[PDB]
RNA sequence: CUGGGUCGGGGUUUCGUACGUAGCAGAGCAGCUCCCUCGCUGCGAUCUAUUGAAAGUCAGCCCUCGACACAAGGGUUUGU
RNA sequence: CCAUAUCCGCAGCAGGUCUCCAAGGUGAACAGCCUCUGGCAUGUUGGAACAAUGUAGGUAAGGGAAGUCGGCAAGCCGGA
């Protein structure tokens, strides 16, 4: 077994879930669950979502 | 201890929860109803219309999700029906329902 | 309830060997359980009989 | 806890199982599926036939088990890591 | 020597997918699959790795008003591989063959999937990316 | 088995960061006059800190043993 | 009285029967949506629970008329 990261988030996969997308130009994304794929769908970034990783260590919330 | 006073908080959402737009409200009364006369043994209550109107303050629909009352027992001063008590609800206001137990009161 | 598990395969000749899979469970509650009494039949032409 | 992961976890995911309890006792994991709804009474009969075939008479050993919560969308395996990943909330 | 694990289909007859080799072509309008015996009032789906019969609807005239053999390489549709992983490929698209599975033009455009790169092998070879 | 109910507290989880206060953040603005136009009445969407916060969470989710009373009573029938 | 109860329709019948007066907001507008003056108690009865088939409304992964005598019905476009 081996885990993965979300791309739109940072958060981890054990392998019983998700879905995983491959975009024709020869890449591809692994999501989590609905909510992150319709937000990667719909062209938002997510350095504003605040629920997120990156957010996260953008603003230096924590320590 | 036959003449006694006591506060509670109730929780609606529960007791009204899969019923529709037009129905909300006006069972809850009922289910209040159903809890006193658990509560003290009485099938005779009256209620305040303080309360009614808090109930009522947000229409039918959306009907609050908690609120506290006081309870209080009485022995028909100037009635005499076949029953001899009646119970008599009336409505507390408060800002939070944090940790509030059922206190007993006293006078 | 029911839940999921991930294992390794032995099977030979199959596309899937020597990997994991995936594939769900039930479980099941199982005290042990206690013994009270006793009952004996015999055997007659119309069946059995207790 | 597999010969592998090596966590001292439970069978009991987290939130407990759904609309039966907590599991404290010695039970049983089958393959797949089973009749009739929760906390329903189950018989257990041994077979009435020989056994041959690969898919039967083949053996298994485990490597992971999953103890995510199913009162919704779980993604995380137990309370420490849970903790470990966040950090302190205002529960200080 | 192995198997094919059944899929999740979801190609029906009627349906126009995109040609992704260099021969011309840029639709192929799906007719009817191989391999379906089937079952009354049921529509023949294909799904990746099936081979089926094909017509163009936008291309050279060479090529047009004639029937041809296809092999699907992206469908839309989830489906289940043995891991535990659901996929899919943002678009539905195959190639042209001859009845041995050997293919028409030489080039492939983007990913192919691992489920018909087994089967065929002369598809594996000409493609890019894969999975 | 002293039990089960109502409220409360924790667990899990959904959405996504509350009111207020502070801010030398803030496109600009004309009034004030100590002309200061960073000093102010302030006009002002929006941004940052308190704040992964607030709110909801069995009514057919999990656990408690914390507070409250309550639970011996009723009615109709049955013979080898 | 002058009409979803005083008129005709067998009846306090979802039908039909000539005119006058005519506010605030949005908006091109006596359109449609909310409100004040004035009027009413849901239109010949109520309570409990949310099975089947119905009538009126809605939503649906992938494909898109392959359905059917027939794109019938629904859906798309929609103002400046
Ligand atoms: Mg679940
Ligand atoms: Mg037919
Ligand atoms: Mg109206
Ligand atoms: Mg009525
Ligand atoms: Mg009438
Ligand atoms: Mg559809
Ligand atoms: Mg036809
Ligand atoms: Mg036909
Ligand atoms: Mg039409």
């Amino acid at each position: 077994m081996k885990v993965e990261l979300c791309s739109f988030s940072g958060y981890k996969i054990y392998p019983g879930h998700g879905r995983r997308y491959a975009r024709t130009d020869g890449k591809v994304f692994q999501f989590l669950n609905a909510k992150c794929e319709s937000a990667f769908l719909s062209k938002r970034n997510p350095r504003q979502i605040n629920w997120t990783v990156l957010y996260r260590r953008k603003h230096k919330k924590g320590q | 201890n036959e003449v006694v006073t006591r506060e509670y908080t109730i929780n609606i959402h529960k007791r009204i929860h899969g019923v529709g737009f037009k129905k909300r409200a006006p069972r809850a009364l009922k289910e209040i109803r159903k809890f006193a006369m658990k509560e003290m043994g009485t099938p005779d209550v009256r209620i305040d219309t303080r309360l009614n109107k808090a109930v009522w303050a947000k229409g039918i629909r959306n009907v609050p999700y908690r609120i506290r009352v006081r309870l209080s027992r009485k022995r028909n001063e100037d009635e005499d029906s076949p029953n001899k008590l009646y119970t008599l609800v009336t409505y507390v206001p408060v800002t939070t329902f944090k940790n509030l137990q059922t206190v007993n009161v006293d006078e | 309830g029911m839940t999921h598990i991930v294992r390794e395969v032995d099977r030979p000749g199959s596309k899937v060997n020597k990997k994991e899979v995936v594939e769900a469970v039930t479980i099941v509650e199982t005290p042990p359980m206690v013994v009270v009494g006793i009952v004996g039949y015999v055997e007659t032409p119309r069946g059995l009989r207790t | 806890s597999t010969d592998y992961d090596l966590s001292d976890k439970s069978i009991n995911p987290l939130g407990g199982f759904v609309h039966y309890g907590e599991v404290t006792n010695d039970f049983v994991m089958l393959k797949g599926c089973v009749v009739g709804t929760k906390k329903r009474v189950l018989t257990l009969r041994k077979s009435l036939l020989v056994q041959t075939k690969r898919r039967a008479l083949e053996k298994i050993d485990l490597k992971f088990i999953d103890t995510t919560s199913k009162f919704g969308h779980g993604r995380f395996q137990t309370v420490e890591e849970k903790k470990a990943f966040m950090g302190p909330l205002k529960k200080d | 020597s192995g198997a094919k694990f059944r899929i999740s289909l979801g190609l029906p007859v009627g349906a126009v997918i995109n040609c992704a080799d260099n021969t011309g072509a840029k639709n192929l309008y799906i007719i009817s699959v191989k391999g379906i015996k089937g079952r009354l009032n049921r529509l023949p789906a294909a799904g990746v790795g099936d081979m089926v019969m094909a017509t163009v609807k936008k291309g050279k005239p060479e090529l047009r008003k004639k029937v041809h053999p296809a092999v699907v390489i992206r469908q839309r549709k989830s489906y289940r591989r043995k891991d535990g992983v659901f996929l899919y490929f943002e678009d539905n698209a195959g190639v042209i063959v001859n009845n041995k599975g050997e293919m028409k033009g030489s080039a492939i455009t983007g990913p192919v999937a691992k489920e018909c790169a087994d089967l065929w092998p002369r598809i594996a070879s000409n493609a890019g990316s894969i999975a």
